[PDB]
């Protein structure tokens, strides 16, 4: 079996990959290691390759990796990153060490897009695409909770995909999350509010070092939440919110002043007000007053790009159910993951 | 529906 693989060094690590993947180059990095570009000689297109080193070394790693495999396999939507291939170089359960995930290749993450010149056309489209992908996830009960610019990728044609499937420091986490409260689908709409806002102002809306500093920077801006929210926190946490200085915050006029948008064409102040509006529907601390995914898609700023084939797609059929709520021994995870890698390879 | 063909991000 070993005749099918070759190895190349990528910085520190060794990528042992099927011979169909040629010319690996590093395209980015993160927790789960380095990610490469490659040329797939079979499909005759460029692809992306992610190496998972011992996805089964401990419960957290295994649970996360297994879920991602299964979900990436069964989900098929243009705004969610698609699985092209998955393989392992080791030739038996015992030797089994590593998992390689082969994806569609994109050009950059959202961090770069923010440090970059934009307009309403492209901004509205990027936001429209994010919403589509989210809606799709929600339609299968996947609620992300952890959307950030680094896990969202774009292509030069301005197309966008979400790199991962969220939870089963954090600037973009919704207030209802930093405060250990209940959440619904629109918890992800907070994240999208932060990202939008961040594109506009060029910099992070709420840069806290921990959970404490994070929350304060939110009330400082939008103001202390209503009495109807501060007593929605469990006794312990409802103690903090009614224990720190109370601010009035700013209007979304002061947070996102006219000067931040192009105000030439009559229709460019139109878009400017439309954009400001959506932000205020999204960055609502109280997750009950907050706009929903279906609502945003309808909002005038966004809906110009509406297409039912992409905004209203059939939900994924996730065939594992117990998925993201099962517990196994490390040895059982190794089996599950290996099994799933073997079954999913083309 | 407006065209998405010309939309470009200088990333290449
Ligand atoms: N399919 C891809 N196409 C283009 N770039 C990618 C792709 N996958 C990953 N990247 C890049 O590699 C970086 C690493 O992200 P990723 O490997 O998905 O993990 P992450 O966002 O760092 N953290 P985590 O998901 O916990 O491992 C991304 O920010 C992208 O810049």
């Amino acid at each position: 079996r070993d005749n099918n693989f070759y190895s190349v060094e990528i910085g520190d690590s060794t990528f042992t990959v099927l011979k169909r993947y040629q010319n690996l180059k590093p395209i980015g990095s993160g927790a789960q290691g380095i990610v490469c570009a490659a040329y797939d000689a079979i499909l005759e297109r460029n692809v992306a390759i992610k190496k998972l080193s011992r996805p089964f070394q401990n419960q957290t790693h295994a649970k996360r990796a297994y879920r991602e495999l299964v979900l990436m396999k069964c989900v098929n939507h243009k705004n969610i990153i698609g699985l092209l291939n998955v393989f392992t170089p080791q030739k038996s359960l015992e030797e089994f060490q590593d998992v390689y995930i082969v994806m569609e290749l994109m050009d950059a993450n959202l961090c770069q897009v923010i440090q970059m010149e934009l307009d309403h056309e492209r901004m509205s489209y990027l936001l429209y695409q994010m919403l589509c992908g989210i809606k799709h996830l929600h339609s299968a009960g996947i609620i992300h909770r952890d959307l950030k610019p680094s896990n969202i990728v774009v292509k030069s044609d301005c197309t966008l995909k979400i790199l991962d499937f969220g939870l089963a420091t954090r600037y973009y986490r919704a207030p209802e999350v930093i405060l250990g409260m209940g959440y619904k689908e629109n918890v992800d709409i907070w994240s999208v509010g932060c990202i939008m806002g961040e594109m506009i102002k060029g910099g992070v809306l709420f840069p806290g070092t921990d959970h404490i500093d994070q929350w304060n920077k939110v009330i400082e801006q939008l103001g202390t939440p209503c009495p109807e929210f501060m007593k929605k926190l469990q006794p312990t946490v409802r103690t903090y919110v009614e224990n720190r200085p109370k601010y009035a915050g700013y209007s979304f006029e002061k947070l996102f002043p006219d000067v931040l948008f192009p105000a030439d064409s009559e229709h460019n102040k139109l878009k400017a007000s439309q954009a400001r509006d959506l932000l205020s529907k999204m960055l609502v601390i109280d997750a009950s007053k907050r706009i929903s995914v279906d609502e945003a898609l309808q909002h005038p700023y966004i809906n110009v790009w509406y297409d039912p084939s992409e905004a209203e797609a059939p939900p994924p059929k996730i065939p594992d159910k117990q998925l993201d709520e099962r517990e196994h021994t490390i040895e059982e995870w190794k089996e599950l993951i290996y099994k799933e890698v073997m079954d999913l390879e083309e | 529906r407006p065209s998405r063909d010309h939309l470009y991000l200088p990333l290449e």
